[PDB]
């Protein structure tokens, strides 16, 4: 619509070792035109970058803490971003934010320069029970 | 791989005081690609500064970012009640990494 909105969904209480898919619905902009990210915040701790997908959809990168277990993807026809999380661990408890990056275009390696996060969603809480 | 560290852990100040927040990178930040964010309790982060010194749209003049190489600074010239929050730096010179945050709280 008029204002840019990012709305995350899918969070809840989940048991160790299970899988969960989060979603981020964008409005007011076309998410396929930007690098899109997931950033999480564990309770009482700081922001931790999780994953990026480039505007072309062909490149994805992940934090070492989640690589191999998480997958970032996008549904271009529905303006939606997804995070598929497998083998959930106690350290995955956090509120998960979807964020837009207006700078990043090419990411040929995991060490090249990236971008900053100009719009954020409200977050969705994932709690791994014990 | 680039570790970002912020100081101090907490600033306890009254409204009207100036706040100076420091952020140090373990390696020089390419192109001075350093951003600052504000996060109020229970809210999502808000972009304040990008490219170490450029204000985002709608950010008041009292906020300024500076620095280069490994050492960066966010200054709030006069704290307003809405400025009490947690502030994060984030480098994007090599991948994406955040500092641990500095809490700016009202002095009691």
């Amino acid at each position: 619509g008029s204002q840019v909105q990012l709305v995350e969904s899918g969070g809840g209480v989940v048991q160790p070792g299970t899988s969960l898919r989060l979603s981020c619905e964008a409005s007011g902009f076309t998410s396929s035109a930007y690098a899109m990210h997931w950033v999480r915040q564990a309770p009482g701790k700081g922001l931790e970058w999780v994953a990026v997908i480039t505007f072309d959809g062909g490149y994805q990168y992940y934090a070492d803490s989640v690589k191999g277990r998480f997958t970032i993807s996008r549904d271009i026809s529905r303006n939606t971003l997804h995070l598929h999380m497998n083998s959930l661990r106690a350290e995955d408890t956090a509120v998960y934010y979807c964020a837009r990056d207006p700078l990043t275009k090419l990411l040929p390696f995991d060490w090249v320069s990236g971008g900053y996060f100009d719009y954020w969603g409200q977050g969705t809480l994932v709690t791994v029970s014990s | 791989d680039i570790v970002m560290t912020q100081s101090p852990g907490t600033l306890s100040l009254s409204p009207g005081e100036r706040a100076t927040l420091s952020c140090r990178a373990s390696q020089s930040v390419s192109s001075s690609y350093l951003a600052w964010y504000q996060q109020k309790p229970g809210q999502a982060p808000r972009l304040l500064i990008y490219r170490a010194s450029s204000r985002a749209t709608g950010i008041p003049d009292r906020f300024s970012g500076s620095g280069s190489g490994t050492d960066f600074t966010l200054t709030i010239s006069r704290l307003e009640p809405e400025d009490f929050a947690v502030y994060y730096c984030q480098q994007y010179g090599s991948s994406f990494t955040f500092g641990q945050g500095t809490k700016v709280e009202i002095k009691r």
